[PDB]
């Protein structure tokens, strides 16, 4: 039917940048 | 030679008692471009620590 | 003590702040914003 | 005892007219 150094711990601690990524206007 | 520039920092602040802090200097820089990296510590005109 | 009992209680309630409208305010850019997408520029003949 | 600051409020003495001449966006 159907088919299928390491040092600076204070001063280089507060150096690290801060990198904000930039946007595109729509 | 004279004139070289020397860079340096601190950190840590003081505790009570104490009236010098420790500077590490870290870079020279000869007025000519010679660089060598100096981590020694910081001490006052006499060799006093700090 | 109760006034101790009150004052432990109700010491620690932070303030409040009343900005008008109108007031002048900035806005400091933190990222650098690109518009070349949407704007371009083109020379107005002359005369 | 303290309440919050009101904005200020103008005075109503020096009332002008605000146009002076008709628009442009009117076409007058």
């Amino acid at each position: 039917l159907t088919a299928g150094g390491g040092g600076g711990g204070e001063l280089a601690e507060k150096l690290q940048p801060m990198r904000l990524s930039g946007s595109s206007a729509g | 030679d004279r004139g070289s520039k020397v860079v340096g920092f601190y950190q840590g602040g003081l505790r009570q008692g104490q009236a010098r802090i420790f500077v590490q200097w870290s870079r020279i820089e000869t007025p000519s471009g010679v660089v060598i990296n100096l981590d020694s510590p910081g001490t006052g005109p006499l060799g006093e620590a700090g | 003590s109760a006034a101790a009992e009150a004052l432990r209680n109700s010491i620690n309630i932070p303030p409040t702040l009343y900005k008008n409208q109108g007031e002048r305010v900035n806005i400091l850019v933190a990222r650098d914003l690109d518009f070349s997408d949407v704007y371009s520029l083109e020379s107005i003949p002359t005369k | 005892c303290a309440s919050a600051p009101k904005p200020k409020q103008p005075s109503d003495f020096n009332r002008e007219p605000v146009n002076k001449t008709v628009p442009v966006e009117i076409q007058r």
